[PDB]
C-alpha cells in the first residue's frame, strides 16, 4: 500500500502570507494525488484534483503542484476561512489512502 | 456493399465495444488487488486500446485473473478485428487484379 | 548575430503588471521553443514557461503562483510574456531561452531587470574620477567615473565604447535614499594618457540615457 | 503498375508522414504534463516508430489524452500500413499461381 | 518534478589544477543532462550538452560524465576565466528544472 507523508503536522503563517503543505507518497504515483480541507465539525471538501487541477468553486488562492512522490499544496494569501485540516490522498494503486493531515493555523 | 467490407465495419465497431466493456470490466476486475494500477475508467480506456493493437508499453496492466481473461478477450478482439482488415483489403486488391487481368 | 534581444529593464509599480519582450532572428523553426527563465538577486536560475510561436501553445510552472501569460507574435518573430499583479518578490532579471525541442537552451536573451517598486525613473550623473595632481604616476595608470543618483538598475559602463575591456573594474551599485551609487575603474598604460582619449560610457536603460564622458587631468 | 503496389506505396509514404507529424504532435500533447518523457522530437520520432510497428518497448509513451490520441492514429496507421502491404504480397502470390496453374 | 542538487554550493582550487562539478538527480534522467556557465552579469551560456557533448566554441578544458542520476562536469587545468557560477539542468521529464548552481573560486 501506498504511504502518503505530510510534514510539518501543523504549519504557522501570518495572515496573507503564501504556505505550502507537503506531501510525500512511498514510491512514484505520477499526478494521481488530491488534496481534501476539513474544517472542524466539517467533511472533507476536494480542493485539488490529479496534484495541480483546479476545482470550480475553489478560491484561485488554492493550487497544486508535484509529481512522482513529491507534492505540494500552496495558498497564496492565507486568510481565516483557510483555518482547517488539509489532506492528501492517492489513486495510482489500490487500495486509495489517504496522508495524515495537515493543520494551517494563523 | 460487398462482404468484406461489411465485415471489416462490424469488426470496427464489435472493437470499439469490446475496448468500452473491457475498460470497464477491468477495473472491476483489478479494484480489490493491492498494487494494481489498472482502476480508473480513463486509463483503463487508454490500456484497452494499447493491448488491443498489442502495443503493450508496459504503463499498465493487469494482476489479477479475471483482469488478464479481460485482457486475452481484448487482445483477441484486436488481432482478430486488424486481421479481418487485412483479408478485406487483400480480397479488394485481389479481386482488381482479376479485372486488371481480363479474367 | 544576436538571436534573441529582449528590453534592458522595466520598472513597475506594485500591483501594475508589465509585457516583457523577446525579439528572435538568425533560423527559425516550426518546431522551436521560447522559454523564460527569472533570476531572483543572489539567487539561482528558475524555469518559468514556454511557449511554441509556430502553434501558439505555452506551458506555465505550477510550483509557483501564476502571474504570467505568453503569447507569441509571429509576424514580428517576438515572444512576449505579461507578468501581472507584481510585488517585490517579482523583481528579477527574466531571460528569453530558445530550444530547438530538443531539451537545451543553446541561446538566451541579455534578460530584462525588472523592478517593482513606487519610485519614480532617475537618469544616473556621470563624474570623471582622474588622479589629483599631487599622485605618483606608475607605469600605470588608473582612472574611473562614477555614476550617483540613478533608479532603478541596472546601468551598463563601457570604456571608450567596447574598445578598452582589459583593466575594467565596474562595482556592483549600492543603494542611498532610493537613489543607486556605482563606479567603474579603468588602468591604461600611464605613457598612453592622456595622450591617447579614455571615455566611459553609461547607459541606463530605464531612462533611455546614454552619456560619454572623458577622463582629463585635472586643470 | 497494379493497385496492390500503388497502394503500398501510398501507404509507406502516409505513415512517414503520420510518424512525423505523430512525433511533433506528441510533444506538443504531452508538455505540460509534470512527469511527461515524450517531450522533445528525436526520441518522439523514436517513439513514433516503435508504436507504429507495435514493439511498444515502455522507454517511452504518452500520458495525456491528446497524446494518447495521437498514439493511437500513429498505432492505426502502421498496422493497416503493414497489414496493406501484406495485403499485397497475397495478390502478388495469388496471381502468380493462376498463371503456374493456367488459370 | 526532478529536483537537481548540485553539492557542494562554492568550489575553491588553485590555477591549472583539476576541478569536477557535481549534479545529482532525485531519480534516474538517463543522460538528459546540460551545463550553462554564468559569469557575473552575463546571461548562462551552454558548456555541455546530454551530459557529455561537446559545444564548439567551448574550451577542450571542459567535459562532462555521468549518466542515471550521477553527473559531473569537469575543468582540467582551471584559469581565471572559468570563474563564473555552474548550473545543470535536466529535460528529461517535464518540466525542465535547473540546479541551484556552484560557484567556482580560484
Amino acid at each position: 500500500d501506498i504511504l502518503l507523508t505530510q510534514s510539518p503536522a501543523i504549519l504557522s503563517v501570518s495572515p496573507g502570507e503564501r504556505v505550502s503543505f507537503s506531501c510525500r507518497a512511498s514510491q512514484s504515483i505520477g499526478t494521481d494525488i488530491h488534496w481534501y480541507q476539513q474544517r472542524t465539525n466539517g467533511s472533507p471538501r476536494l480542493l485539488i484534483k490529479y496534484a495541480s487541477e483546479s476545482i470550480s468553486g475553489i478560491p484561485s488562492r488554492f493550487s497544486g503542484s508535484g509529481s512522482g512522490t513529491d507534492f505540494t499544496l500552496s495558498i497564496n494569501s492565507v486568510e481565516s476561512e483557510d483555518i482547517a485540516n488539509y489532506y492528501c490522498q492517492q489513486s495510482n494503486r489500490w487500495p486509495f489512502t489517504f496522508g495524515s493531515g495537515t493543520k494551517l493555523e494563523i | 456493399s460487398a462482404l468484406h467490407w461489411r465485415a471489416a465495419g462490424a469488426a470496427t465497431v464489435l472493437l470499439v465495444i469490446v475496448l468500452l466493456a473491457g475498460s470497464y470490466l477491468a477495473v472491476l476486475a483489478e479494484r480489490g488487488a493491492p498494487g494494481a494500477q489498472l482502476i480508473t475508467y480513463p486509463r483503463a480506456l487508454w490500456w484497452s486500446v494499447e493491448t488491443a493493437t498489442t502495443v503493450g508499453y508496459g504503463d499498465l496492466y493487469p494482476v489479477t485473473l479475471w483482469g488478464r481473461c479481460v485482457a486475452v478477450v481484448v487482445m483477441v478482439a484486436g488481432i482478430t478485428s486488424f486481421g479481418l482488415v487485412t483479408a478485406a483489403l487483400a480480397t479488394w486488391f485481389v479481386g482488381r487484379e482479376q479485372e486488371r487481368r481480363g479474367h | 548575430q544576436v538571436q534573441l534581444q529582449q528590453p534592458g529593464a522595466e520598472l513597475v509599480k506594485p500591483g501594475a503588471s508589465v509585457k516583457l519582450s523577446c525579439k528572435a532572428s538568425g533560423y527559425t523553426f516550426t518546431s522551436d521553443w521560447i522559454h523564460w527563465v527569472k533570476q531572483r538577486p543572489g539567487h539561482g536560475l528558475e524555469w518559468i514557461g514556454e511557449i511554441i510561436p509556430s502553434y501558439g501553445r505555452a506551458n506555465y510552472n505550477e510550483k509557483i503562483q501564476k502571474k504570467a501569460t505568453l503569447t507569441a507574435d509571429k509576424s514580428s518573430s517576438t515572444a512576449f510574456m505579461q507578468l501581472s499583479s507584481l510585488t517585490s518578490e517579482d523583481s528579477a532579471v527574466y531571460y528569453c531561452a530558445r530550444e530547438r525541442g530538443d531539451g537545451y537552451f543553446a541561446v538566451w536573451g541579455a534578460g530584462t531587470t525588472v523592478t517593482v517598486s513606487s519610485a519614480k525613473t532617475t537618469p544616473p550623473s556621470v563624474y570623471p574620477l582622474a588622479p589629483g595632481s599631487a599622485a605618483q604616476t606608475n607605469s600605470m595608470v588608473t582612472l574611473g567615473c562614477l555614476v550617483k543618483g540613478y533608479f532603478p538598475e541596472p546601468v551598463t559602463v563601457t570604456w571608450n565604447s567596447g574598445s578598452l575591456s582589459s583593466g575594467v573594474h565596474t562595482f556592483p551599485a549600492v543603494l542611498q535614499s532610493d537613489l543607486y551609487t556605482l563606479s567603474s575603474s579603468v588602468t591604461v598604460p600611464s605613457s598612453s594618457w592622456p595622450s591617447e582619449t579614455v571615455t566611459c560610457n553609461v547607459a541606463h536603460p530605464a531612462s533611455s540615457t546614454k552619456v560619454d564622458k572623458k577622463i582629463v587631468p585635472r586643470d
